[PDB]
């Protein structure tokens, strides 16, 4: 099979800056019919791939001319004249000349941007969940940069670790930030044993945690 | 309006087989070769094979020779891929793609003995009574469902900015995720916000209005 | 008195341009990827169909005054 090798594996680019990705095949992609079926795809997280370039250098439908494809034979390059926030995701080369068709391993494009402090929000279990006997307390730590953060739960002033699950989003295609949810899950009777629920975010933008809380009575 | 329609999800048990579909419209079905592509969680794309719908001629990646069978039904403009003797390795998103430009949304195949379960959807309303800043954050907790995926939108898709849907966490054979939306304080609760949750495996949709707390 | 059938020819050129555009789009789509050798032929067939249809529409419009 034709081995497709992309470099680099990851690209960090400032918005407005150019970007270049290379694809090398282990065999020439020039077909006996005279055509070279080298494709470039982009796949934003949680979405189907879309095609940016077909036949080495031809822009496909909807694709802006910031994208340029070049090369021949076994060496190919995709250039972005100036990177925009929406360009993030994974780029794949894909050869459709020889069977079986084969893909490169992908090059991840991350956006580089200014630091940002998270927006923190806490939510008591809804009464509907409580009727079922469960209690999830939810904390959103939204739209921060860079991609690291700490979260701490306190119940009536005491640190709580057990029962916490965190989930991170991929980089945002609009503002290039990240978000993380933190969820504390216990039973209704365990939840109702306490009054004050607090979640604290610590991020590099401040030595001071951002603290949000509620009291089960107020 | 070239469209390729694939079901969101299939759940089938180890050892069994599954028949994935891709229904095409907006063009002449018989004119274009149809590809099938596999993608495991957090991994790259793998080509399975292709079929010529006009004459059912096929080309396969030999890695899938004993796993995939491609067929078409011209009476319904549908391309099918049958996967046999399923194992955990077969759990993946599978795309049909008409050439390279037109892609289906993908079917998430889950190979498990676990049971299909629809989610409970709980509203997350500002648990602070009853004042706010210039902006307000609302949410939906989508809990206890199986298998993936679920889709979440806000106000039937008309609320698209300031939305974060977090990846589900799997625990005890059930998934849980949340979605947050942020809107100007001058629009809620004065106008309605509802989260719409779709769970294709159970064919369920829940449309939950966020109402201010007690 | 002015021509009442002259109007029948009003949209004719733009309609033909649309049909030909469509055929050229389909030929382009065929060339993006390997496909059955008859892929291009089927777009040609659809074009011929649309042209005969537009010509028949023109004949119908003319008779409608004459």
């Amino acid at each position: 099979d034709v081995v497709m090798t992309q470099t680099p594996l990851t690209l960090s680019v400032t918005i407005g800056q150019p970007a270049s990705i290379a694809c090398k095949s282990s065999q020439s992609l020039l077909d006996s019919d005279g055509k070279t079926y080298l494709n470039w795809l982009l796949q934003r997280p949680g979405q189907s791939p879309k095609r940016l370039i077909y036949l080495v250098s031809k822009l496909d439908s909807g694709v802006p001319d910031r994208f340029t494809g070049s090369g021949s034979g076994t060496d190919f390059t995709l250039k972005i004249s100036r990177v925009e926030a929406e360009d993030l995701g994974v780029y794949y080369c894909w050869q459709g000349t020889h069977f079986p068709y084969t893909f490169g391993g992908g090059t991840k494009l991350e956006i580089k941007r200014a630091d940002a402090a998270p927006t923190v929000s806490i939510f008591p279990p809804s009464s509907e969940q409580l009727t079922s006997g469960g209690a999830s307390v939810v904390c959103f730590l939204n739209n921060f940069y860079p991609k690291d953060i700490n979260v701490k739960w306190k119940i009536d002033g005491s640190e709580r670790q057990n029962g916490v699950l965190n989930s991170w989003t991929d980089q945002d295609s609009k503002d290039s930030t990240y978000s993380m949810s933190s969820t504390l899950t216990l039973t209704k009777d365990e939840y109702e044993r306490h009054n004050s629920y607090t979640c604290e975010a610590t991020h590099k933008t401040s030595t001071s945690p951002i603290v949000k809380s509620f009291n089960r009575n107020a | 309006q070239v469209q390729l329609q694939q079901p969101g999800a299939e759940l089938v048990r180890p050892g069994a087989s599954v028949k994935l579909s891709c229904k095409a419209s907006g063009y002449t079905f018989t004119s274009y070769w149809m590809n099938w592509v596999k993608q495991r969680p957090g991994q790259g794309l793998e080509w399975i094979g292709l079929i010529d719908p006009s004459d059912s001629e096929t080309h396969y990646n030999q890695m899938f020779k004993d796993k995939a069978t491609l067929t078409v039904d011209k009476s319904s403009s549908t391309a099918y891929m049958q996967l046999s003797s399923l194992t955990s390795e077969d759990s993946a998103v599978y795309y049909c793609a008409r050439g390279g430009t037109y892609w289906g949304q993908g079917t998430t195949l889950t190979v498990s003995a676990a049971k299909t379960t629809p989610p409970s959807v709980y509203p997350l309303a500002p648990g602070s009574a009853a004042q706010t800043n210039s902006m307000v954050t609302l949410g939906c907790l989508v809990k206890g469902y199986f298998p993936e995926p679920v889709t979440v939108t806000w106000n039937s898709g008309s609320l698209s900015s300031g939305v974060h849907t977090f990846p589900a966490v799997l625990q005890s054979d059930l998934y849980t995720l949340s979605s947050s939306v942020t809107v100007p304080s001058s629009t809620w609760p004065s106008e309605t916000v509802t989260c719409n949750v779709a769970h294709p495996a159970s064919s369920t949709k829940v449309d939950k209005k966020i109402v201010p707390r007690d | 008195k002015y021509s009442k059938i002259k109007e029948c020819f009003d949209s004719l050129a733009d309609d033909v341009k649309s049909l030909v555009e469509k055929s050229e789009t389909s030929y382009e789509e065929c060339s993006k990827d390997k496909n059955n050798p008859h892929c291009g032929s089927e777009g040609t067939r659809e074009l011929d169909e649309g042209l005969i249809e537009r010509e028949q529409k023109l004949s119908d419009c003319i008779v409608e005054k004459r």
